[PDB]
């Protein structure tokens, strides 16, 4: 019961805020994560929040541009996307899952298009 | 029966009553019976709750998270356990704070109540996972007799793989699990089939298995196809396990294993098989695996058409089982002097009986091997070798002010070659033990035996510095590479992980988390990803690899390995206090560490934590 929102169309340098909310008590007991599926490219890992722990590691293309945040009162995930790149056009998904190695509670995702 | 399983007929009856009541409640039912609190989980009969739709594996399996279940893994090898994803999601859904399950569990914990997990069909499988969750969250943190759980399942599907069962055995948790299985019950066999083999027929059979669903008309064809598919895959799994357990034909078995897709799920815990006249308790997971196949065959060739329907009806026959418990003959198969009668009443063919006997003999072999290992490690000539290294070689090398690491490394005297001889003999013995462990030819409990962990830790702390010296003495760091990367003997990694697990598992943390928390605790300021990149394959993760890190750090410019230097310095005091590193050695005047440490910039040495332990260069 995980649903995304906040996808739009904007050129380079745009500031977007993807929201991801659920229906079960998720927040800090499911460690959040954001992945992106580019057309044809693999679901390359974007980032992940270590649930209650503030440990978080972005990967290269993002470090210092897309922030990640959690909300226990609203049991939601917030992906801030500043200084967008035309190579970021993809379907973004939020995955939260514990007791397991790889995550597997995926949502519907939302399209994000960046032109020139 | 009661002196073996630790549960009586009263608890079994109450567990069955709660399992039945759970059909009528949301998620779970809590039954308070004086000193006992029973948590019964609501079963489900939709294919979604057996094979998760989003699971892309052939058996709906998923690896456990090593953070939340640190014990459910092999210690030396590291491989984490695998469980059914649908059952794990159901447990995850019930542990959810809104269900009050966890709050009730903690209320019973504070009240020192006997906690019991139970369930029918897949609900019993959830109970098994809940017990593991409980064992990880509560029991391992403070193992009291009041905190000991009980897991009682009725016709539960299989949940974990061979690693799951091995880990349960090592932690001595298997005794808490009892799984009742009526002889022909198809539900414990379901997950032994490939999901493609039953994708079409599973919803109909699940609809027939639901006791509250007398709507879908019974279909002979669908049930027969389902039974045939399940028995075919079960036979393939059991025959491969038969060929692999006895260690013969390993080449063709390894090649086909690369080309064979066999269900990973294995019996975990005690299984009690039931017939009209007998109750047969079995502990050995391999034997239970074989019996799940060989007990569900036809006697005559006229009954082959009848077995699938009895295999369906028997899933609803646990009321009769519970009512007739005291009127049935019980025997413990593993302890029997003759198992022919028991397996004959269970309809086990001669060949199935010989496979069960072979599995029991293999377990007795593992036990004998462990007895031999204890006799070896208790012999005087063995302890004398370590005593000689500790009491004669080390003090003599300390008196020369260079230490026994540097003395071994230069090996100028006969005593260094004698130490090398005893090092090689000990290496051979611990590699041979490691070889037995790798081939699963020791009891599951071996890696948890505190005497073994004690000895292996004393061995690692005493002799791994000497194997590091031997490694660098022969310039293997230039030929092969860094010791931590390509040179470290696996026996030391097994010893380290066994010790770390022994000391860390009562506090719920894993070694890696403790390490990285200390790394961020050293206040280096660098990005955590950058430091993890720098400390990749670092020698600072194990005290007995201290000298390996020194070898890797000397010769390099300070700026290049400053982070690794301050890391090595930050680990030293706990290593000395714990006995991983000898303080009488590493600071000696002729020690490689000290000779390299003086050459560090004076700005570092001034505000270094080790300044007060060695005289400055004057």
């Amino acid at each position: 019961q995980l649903q995304e929102s906040g996808g739009g169309l904007v050129q380079a340098g745009g500031s977007l805020r993807l929201s991801c909310a659920g229906s079960g008590r998720t927040f800090s007991t499911y460690d959040m994560a954001w992945f992106r599926q580019a057309p044809g490219k693999e679901r390359e890992f974007v980032s992940s929040i270590s649930s209650s722990g503030g440990n978080v590691v972005y990967r290269d293309s993002v470090k210092g541009r897309f922030t990640i945040a959690r909300d226990n009162a609203a049991n939601a995930v917030y992906l801030q996307m500043n200084s967008l790149k035309p190579e970021d056009t993809a379907v973004y998904y939020c995955a939260a899952k514990w007791l397991a190695a790889d995550y597997n509670y995926w949502g519907q995702g939302t399209q994000v298009t960046v032109s020139s | 029966f009661e002196a073996l399983t630790g549960i009586n007929g009263d608890l079994i009856t109450r567990s069955w009553s709660a399992s039945k009541q759970a059909y009528l409640t949301e998620r779970y039912h809590k039954e308070e019976a004086g000193a006992v609190v029973i948590f019964a989980f609501q079963p489900s009969f939709s294919e979604k709750d057996f094979f998760d739709p989003d699971n892309k594996s052939s058996f709906g399996e998923i690896k456990l998270n090593r953070v939340q279940f640190p014990c459910m893994r092999k210690i030396g090898k590291g491989d984490v356990a695998t469980v059914n994803e649908a059952f794990l999601k159901n447990l995850e859904a019930v542990i959810d704070p809104r269900t009050s399950f966890q709050a009730s569990v903690e209320m019973a914990v504070r009240s020192r109540k006997q906690i019991v997990f139970t369930g029918h069909s897949s609900g019993g499988a959830t109970a098994i996972l809940a017990t593991v969750w409980y064992l990880e969250k509560y029991f391992i943190r403070n193992p009291n007799v009041y905190l000991e759980p009980r897991c009682v399942t009725f016709g539960a599907p299989l949940v974990g793989d061979s690693i799951f069962s091995h880990a349960l055995g090592r932690e001595k948790w298997s005794r808490f699990f009892v799984n009742f299985v009526t002889r022909f019950d198809i539900v414990p066999r379901i997950t032994l089939a490939r999901k493609a083999s039953v994708e079409e027929t599973l919803p109909h059979v699940l609809a027939q298995l639901d006791p509250r669903n007398s709507s879908v008309q019974e279909s002979e064809q669908r049930i027969t196809e389902f039974y045939t598919s399940v028995m075919r895959d079960t036979s393939t799994v059991a025959n491969q396990a038969v060929c692999e357990l006895t260690g013969s034909a390993e080449a063709i078995l390894e090649t086909l294993s690369s080309f064979l897709e066999l269900s990973p799920y294995r019996p975990a815990g005690t299984f009690v098989f039931s017939t009209e006249k007998r109750l047969v308790a079995v502990n050995n997971s391999d034997a239970i695996l074989q019996m799940l196949f060989y007990t569900c065959q036809a006697s005559d060739e006229q009954e082959w058409s009848l077995i699938p329907f009895r295999s369906i009806r028997d899933h609803h026959s646990y009321e009769e089982l519970v009512q007739s418990m005291g009127m049935k003959l019980f025997n413990h198969l593993d302890g029997e002097n003759s198992i022919e009668s028991s397996l004959n009443d269970l309809g086990v063919s001669t060949r199935g009986r010989q496979y069960v006997q072979a599995a029991l003999e293999e377990e007795k072999k593992r036990v004998e091997n462990q007895k031999k290992i204890i006799q070896v490690i208790q012999q005087e000539r063995f302890l004398k070798k370590l005593a000689w290294i500790e009491d004669e070689y080390k003090p003599k090398c300390q008196a020369h002010k260079n230490g026994y690491y540097d003395s071994f490394k230069v090996s100028n005297e006969e005593n260094d070659f004698k130490a090398n001889v005893k090092r090689a003999e000990l290496a051979g013995v611990f590699d041979e033990v490691l070889g037995l462990l790798k081939k699963c030819q020791l009891p599951d409990e071996f890696e948890g035996d505190i005497d073994w962990i004690k000895l292996a830790t004393r061995y690692r702390r005493l002799v791994e510095p000497l194997d590091i010296a031997n490694y660098h003495r022969h310039l293997k760091n230039e030929d092969t590479g860094p010791y931590m990367k390509r040179g470290r003997p696996t026996r030391y990694i097994y010893a380290q992980r066994g010790y770390e697990h022994h000391i860390l598992k009562p506090n719920g943390m894993i070694a890696e988390d403790v390490f990285w928390n200390k790394v961020n605790g050293l206040n280096l300021g660098l990005q955590l990803e950058e430091i993890q990149e720098t400390l990749k394959n670092s020698g600072s993760e194990c005290g007995s690899c201290f000298w390996a890190e020194v070898e890797e750090l000397k010769g390099k410019p300070y700026e290049e390995v400053e982070v690794r230097v301050k890391t090595l310095e930050g680990m030293l005091r706990e290593w000395i206090t714990a006995g991983e590193v000898d303080e009488k050695e590493i600071f000696l005047e002729g020690s490689t560490f000290r000779k390299w440490w003086i050459t560090l910039p004076k700005n570092h040495k001034s505000h270094s934590p080790l300044r007060d332990y060695m005289m400055d260069e004057i």
